[PDB]
RNA sequence: GGAUGAACCGAACGCCGGGUUAAGGCGCCCGAUGCCGACGCUCAUCAGACCCCAGAAAAGGUGUUGGUUGAUAUAGACAGCA
RNA sequence: CAUAGCGACGUCGCUUUUUGAUCCUUCGAUGUCGGCUCUUCCUAUCAUUGUGAAGCAGAAUUCACCAAGCGUUGGAUUGUU
RNA sequence: AGCUACCAUCUGUGGGAUUAUGACUGAACGCCUCUAAGUCAGAAUCCCGCCCAGGCGGAACGAUACGGCAGCGCCGCGGAGCCUCGGUUGGCCUCGGAUAGCCGGUCCCCCGCCGGGGUCCGGUGCGGAGUGCCCUUCGUCCUGGGAAACGGGGCGCGGCCGGAGAGGCGGCCGCCCCCUCGCCCGUCACGCACCGCACGUUCGUGGGGAACCUGGCGCUAAACCAUUCGUAGACGACCUGCU
């Protein structure tokens, strides 16, 4: 029979596999739609949540009760030392999706970036990219890299820059840098490839990506809370005090 | 036979083509179907879209992840139609289903090969001209397929390359006809041999 | 120098829907797609040639891994050019969809 | 009664002679039946309805097939019949074009089954006549009364769809 | 768009059926599916015949509808359909496939040899024409 | 029943000529070119005269439903001829009880802005179909003129305007406000 | 054989080989129409698809196909315009 | 003013959310009312979206269509439904 | 401090085909008609996006094992052999498509010497044909005539070009080394001719796994545990640090 009184469902099925994230960084999963009319620009950045504080500001919202009034608002500080661009990836559209076509890494990859490739940096010989960096210097390798860039130019539909954070500028225990692919939007493939090539090994401050008073998206991993019951996890109604085998449960 | 039978899905009716393909792969033959977005289904587009949406509604109430898997690409739709005509829960049916490859568009292995056509599954002979029909590519796109546009662009590129190849082939055929005209007294001894036995009217 | 045998496919056993008579097999001969075209192949010897692990004696040759099951075409089956065949031992079910050779041996022409 | 290709039968029968009438009258019928056995059965079925005659109380003195007297001439046949529908009985007049009367009657049986779902036991043919083209009433029959008749065959459907079953060329329809 | 019509006097080729491979003349039409058909010089007596087994040719004879076999045969013999038919590409295509089917093993061997020589000469000349055309020098 | 033949002929004036590419009719007149393909209808299209330019539409072995398409094709071709010779002009009067309907014609008569329909602040922007030009008549007070060559496109643009100006949640027998197609005619009136 | 099924349809049973059938079938699952099968009817934005049997009525349709009866009309029908 | 909205006398249905009728399963046992909790489903739609009709001037209302996405509550009395 | 409360605070989103419905053009049915063919607008519905997970599903890229006889990679078809799995018994290297229509060829014009048009010519039960085409296996020796001789064969080198949808492929040049043989019709004899008999004939130098010898060119790494961290945590797992 129908339930006695209507009540909305507890929790959402849109976030349903309530499991620990398979990643720690938090991946973009969707970059802004690229239009060639815009100038060449980056679409993402990596920061570190430092803490919260609150501000005071005068509101400029006409028709509101707080128009030309001073309000306090909670704000979050996200420390953002400049990223360093170390690679370029091209993707090609196929009837099965986007696939990675070619990856070109810069010479002189920083040690903090290189730590990402090692689980045990202490015991390693730090051999990563040491044979790759030689083809930036020999003639045949340079011709091969020019061929790779030409192929990206004439085949890839979207390109991204592999950029890493600078953990040496942060007060944390971690020294291993964070790498991510930031899609380059706004231009033709040749133009964004030239832009990325000139930005190889370079520093991109957060000024060049984001601006004042604009709405952005924050992608991350929430605070872990461990194994939790239904009352904390799904915010269901607690059973009465007289319940025998436990009241922090779902009855049916 | 021994070679891989490559069929072009354009202009073919879904069930007729699937029945032919199922029998072929059960007879030990290897079949590759290309351009599954060009496959037609009899009946108007709204009729067929309602059929696929009714299929979409069939999911396991307890766990849709366990439930029926509704594939959205036209190649996968045709593949599931063939699987419905194979005994796929036995080893023989599974091997037969392994012998079948289905593609949207035409990938590079088969874009430079000749494509067969199955007349018994062709819309032009199997449907009355006044009847409505539906396109598998459009149906897939409207039930959830995501690669209709990129497949269209790649198909246009492939068609341009094939046009270039065909123009070269026509040039070679013209040149061969000219060569046959040029050597006539030196060929007519064997041309009459072919003519008396019916080759080369 | 040449093939000298017609290609056929072991399609299955003579069967109803829920019964199977394994003592006789159905063969689909390549290029024969009507019942009236099967008259040529009636009585022709047919061979299921396979390979195994241990060597076996080859008549007129050295031992190899080739084995054969012999049989012959007995009658036509249906209207679509399929035939029935009797083999000395019933064909293994693993051979369904595999090659049978029709040897042209007992020729009537 | 089932069917096949029908053929006309002249069936003549009469009652058995009895000491109330020593020479009973002879009755003749046209019966369109698959064979002479069905022809005799239908003759008894019809004379039992018309006269007070039964197969046991009578006999068939003749049953011979009626050959078409002009099977090389196209002609129009008008058929008057009655048949039982699902909700009553109706009298119908239909028209056909054929060379043979039995062919026209077979056409009528197929057509009645096709259009009215009527079965051959429901259908009861009561008159078949060869009508002149100026006396035809059905437009489908009338449209072929043209001395300068001319039409193409517009959309020729391929009928050897399995010889070959697989091919590189798509079939042509225009001819 | 249509060029060949079913009419009185149209000569049709019989594709399949009991009279397959013969020529007939359409004498009359019955009920959209059949035709009174007479080949008096091709050994096909007057009879009904479905339009499905007919393939219309380009020959039309001049006689009134449902005329007798005498007049159909006279119209066939005058402006002889047999010779004009045999002179068409259609008829010699039929003849060529007939003799190709009746070709024997020795004939197939000889055809293989002749085709070998012919193909070699033709492709040598094709290569020569390509090499000649490769001499291009112009703005 | 299958009628053996159903045919209908249209006459083409001297100033306009018609070309056939299969079932695609190209009608070239003084006022431009129109082009329409009837591949959805299985008919035979023929041009007959080198003096009077008759176009004949034939249907063979049609049934009741597809005999209806012969006159439809003939009417479409006649409308194409009328469009390339005289053109189509739809005059739309705008009616209102209280609030005048302000219509502003944007670029080259391709966009129509209705401002004060029943006095609401919402602005209606109607995009005319390509090849159709809209204008405000200089003769009458509240009247739009839609001129074009394709009757399909002109009448569809007029219907777009008419359905854009639609009263809602009111007794439409009382609230008669809107823009309505007043008359349908030609240009040059020949 | 009816997908499935105590009772329906065919047929009743020792262990086998060959031939042929019944009821029922012959796109593919799945043996068999891969016949150049015949004639029509039918489009369904809940089509239909085979004893028992597993779902439907009254009443409607200017959808289409046949049929019955009556009526008008070259002494000019019907419909449009006047 | 029959049919905006209703529908007498009749008559055809659907549903299994009522109660009967039966006794096919269960008597070497299927825990028997209600409430609480929680999920899902149906539509014969109360509200909301888009609509058509009115005895729809506006406002309010009534009838009907596509439609189950979303919602449908807090209490006194009573074990109660 | 941490956890935590509409008991504080922050954030919550775009498109497509369409339903009902209203229409356009337009027959059926010389009128009308949203419908028959053909079109338009159209929504808390539907599908997708955004968002969550990420296939017995793929991709690109990095590094790839010694201070000692010690492992590995690539190159050679380099050899001689094993173990194990068997299938197959010539190839087709590609227009786009229409079906009440098609295919091929050629002169004038236009798009920067090739394509697209318009003429004209042909073919169309497709013969520039998948009912098709190509290749074709007995091998050699004398021995002439024809095709050729601007020709063939290189697991021979070097260079170049095209191909990204899964390119894993294909083509073109330059140098060198050989045969003037190989294709058709002939002359001439020979080869185990194994004495009627099956699994013969190919792909094929097949795939996979260990091992021996042989030469050349190269490389000298990580993962896990333990320890630590606490952005994590039932335990695993996860984020981290360690001359
Ligand atoms: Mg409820
Ligand atoms: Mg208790
Ligand atoms: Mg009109
Ligand atoms: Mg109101
Ligand atoms: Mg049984
Ligand atoms: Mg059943
Ligand atoms: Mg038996
Ligand atoms: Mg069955
Ligand atoms: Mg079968
Ligand atoms: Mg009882
Ligand atoms: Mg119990
Ligand atoms: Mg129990
Ligand atoms: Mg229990
Ligand atoms: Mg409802
Ligand atoms: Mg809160
Ligand atoms: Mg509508
Ligand atoms: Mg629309």
């Amino acid at each position: 029979s129908h339930r006695k009184f209507s009540a909305p469902r507890h929790g959402s099925l849109g976030f349903l596999p309530r499991k620990r994230s398979s990643r720690h960084r938090g991946k973009v999963k969707s970059f802004p739609k690229d239009d060639p009319s815009k100038p060449v620009h980056l679409t993402a950045f990596l920061g570190y949540k430092a803490g919260m504080t609150h501000i005071v500001r005068e509101v400029d919202r006409p028709g509101s009760k707080v128009n030309k009034k001073e309000v306090v608002e909670a704000v979050t500080i996200v420390e953002t030392p400049p990223m360093v661009v170390v690679g370029i990836v091209g993707y090609v559209e196929t009837p099965r999706g986007l696939r990675t076509f070619k990856t070109v890494f810069a010479e002189h990859i920083s040690d903090e970036c290189k730590r990402r490739f090692y689980k045990n940096w202490h015991k390693s010989k730090k051999k990563a990219f040491t044979k790759y960096c030689k083809k930036w210097q020999d003639e045949d390798g340079k011709k091969q890299l020019e061929k790779d860039f030409s192929s990206m130019k004439k085949y890839c539909q979207v390109i991204r820059v592999i950029a890493h954070t600078q953990m040496r500028l942060l007060p944390l225990r971690q020294k291993k840098a964070h790498l991510m692919e930031i899609q380059v939007n706004g231009g033709t493939v040749a133009e964004k490839l030239d832009w990325a090539r000139e930005r190889l090994e370079q520093q991109v401050p957060v000024n060049q990506v984001f601006g004042q008073d604009e709405m952005i998206d924050v992608i991350g991993v929430t605070k872990g809370k461990g194994y939790k019951g239904v009352t904390s996890r799904w915010h269901t109604k607690k059973l009465p005090r007289k319940t025998h085998r436990g009241l922090r449960k779902v009855a049916c | 036979e021994v070679q891989v039978l490559v069929l072009d899905g354009r202009g073919h009716l879904l069930g007729r083509l699937a029945a032919i393909v199922a029998k072929q792969v059960l007879l030990g033959r290897k079949v590759v179907v290309v351009r599954c977005e060009g496959i037609n289904i009899s009946g108007n587009f709204y009729r067929n879209k309602l059929k696929y949406l009714a299929f979409l509604r069939k999911r396991m109430n307890t766990n849709p992840s366990r439930g029926p898997y509704h594939f959205r690409a036209p190649s996968r739709i045709f593949w599931r139609t063939v699987r419905g005509m194979l005994p796929h829960k036995t080893k023989r049916g599974q091997a037969a289903l392994d012998r079948l490859k289905v593609f949207d568009g035409i990938p590079p292995p088969y874009d430079k090969k000749k494509r067969m056509v199955v007349p018994a599954a062709l819309k032009v002979v199997r449907l009355k001209p006044t009847r409505k029909f539906a396109y598998l590519g459009r149906l897939a796109h409207e039930v959830g397929w995501k690669y209709q546009a990129v497949t269209a662009t790649l198909e246009e590129k492939r068609k341009e390359k094939a046009k270039i190849h065909y123009r070269k082939k026509k040039q070679l055929m013209r040149l061969r006809k000219q060569a046959e005209k040029n050597v006539e007294k030196k060929i007519d001894k064997y041309t009459e041999v072919l003519k008396t036995h019916g080759l080369l009217v | 120098s040449g093939r000298l045998w017609s290609k056929a496919i072991f399609a299955g056993y003579k069967r109803g829907l829920r019964n199977q008579r394994e003592h006789t097999a159905l063969l689909k001969i390549e290029g024969v797609y009507a019942r009236d075209e099967t008259e040529f192949y009636l009585g022709k010897r047919c061979a299921y040639v396979y390979k195994a692990k241990n060597n076996t004696v080859t008549p007129g040759g050295k031992p190899n891994k080739t084995r054969v099951i012999w049989g012959k075409v007995t009658r036509a089956h249906g209207n679509s050019g399929m035939v029935r065949a009797k083999f000395r031992s019933n064909l293994p079910a693993k051979a369904i969809g595999h090659r049978i050779r029709v040897m042209l041996y007992p020729s009537r022409i | 009664k089932a069917s096949g290709t029908l053929r006309e039968y002249k069936v003549v029968g009469r009652c058995l002679p009895t000491p109330k009438c020593h020479t009973p009258p002879l009755y003749r019928m046209r019966i369109f039946a698959p064979n002479h056995v069905v022809a005799k059965s239908r003759f008894w079925y019809f004379v039992s309805q018309l006269k007070k005659m039964k197969k046991s109380s009578g006999e068939i003195v003749y049953c011979g097939q009626v050959f078409e007297k002009s099977p090389l001439r196209v002609k129009n046949f008008g058929i008057w019949l009655r048949y039982d529908s699902r909700s009553g009985t109706h009298n119908m007049y239909r028209e056909y074009r054929d060379l043979t009367t039995a062919g026209a009657v077979t056409q009528c049986y197929r057509d009645m089954g096709a259009r009215h779902r009527a079965r051959a036991h429901s259908i009861q043919i009561m008159k078949v006549e060869e009508i002149a083209a100026s006396k035809c009433r059905r437009p489908a029959v009338k449209q072929f009364h043209d001395s300068k008749i001319k039409f193409p065959l517009p959309h020729r459907v391929l009928r050897r769809q399995h010889k070959p079953r697989f091919t590189t060329k798509r079939p042509n329809t225009f001819f | 768009v249509f060029r060949r019509f079913v009419e009185v006097g149209r000569v049709a080729y019989v594709s399949f059926g009991p009279h397959a491979g013969k020529l007939v003349a359409i004498v009359d039409v019955i009920d959209q599916n059949r035709a009174l058909v007479d080949g008096p010089c091709t050994q096909v007596r007057r009879q009904a015949m479905p339009f499905k087994c007919m393939q219309l040719t380009d020959f039309i004879l001049k006689f009134p509808h449902s005329a007798h076999q005498k007049y159909v045969r006279q119209a066939w013999q005058k402006a002889d359909i047999n010779t004009k038919w045999a002179a068409t590409r259609w008829a010699k295509k039929i003849e060529a496939r007939e003799r190709k089917a009746k070709m024997t093993d020795f004939d197939r061997f000889k055809v293989m040899k002749a085709k070998k020589m012919r193909n070699r000469i033709i492709k040598n000349e094709v290569k020569k024409l390509q090499k000649a055309a490769l001499l291009k020098a112009s703005p | 029943m299958k009628t053996i033949l159903s045919n209908q002929t249209v006459d083409i004036p001297e100033n306009v000529d018609i070309t056939l590419k299969g079932r695609t009719v190209i009608v070239k007149g003084p006022r431009g070119t129109l082009r329409r393909d009837f591949n959805h209808i299985n008919v035979e299209l023929s041009l007959l005269g080198k003096k009077k330019k008759r176009l004949r539409v034939d249907k063979w072995w049609g049934n009741r439903k597809e005999l209806a398409t012969v006159r439809t094709i003939c009417s479409h071709v006649q409308n194409m001829i009328k469009g390339v010779t005289l053109g189509f002009r739809y005059k739309m009067r705008s009616v209102y009880a209280h609030f005048p309907i302000n219509v502003v014609i944007q670029e080259n008569g391709s966009l129509v802005e209705i401002r004060n329909f029943l006095g609401e602040k919402y602005i209606r922007r109607v995009r005319m179909r390509p090849g159709v030009a809209c204008s405000v008549s200089q003769a009458q007070k509240d009247e739009l003129i839609l001129e074009g060559n394709d009757i399909e496109l002109v009448s569809n643009s007029a219907a777009l305007i008419q359905q854009a100006t639609t009263v809602k949640n009111k007794d439409i027998r009382k609230f008669l406000d809107g823009i309505y197609v007043s008359e349908k005619g030609t240009v040059q009136q020949a």
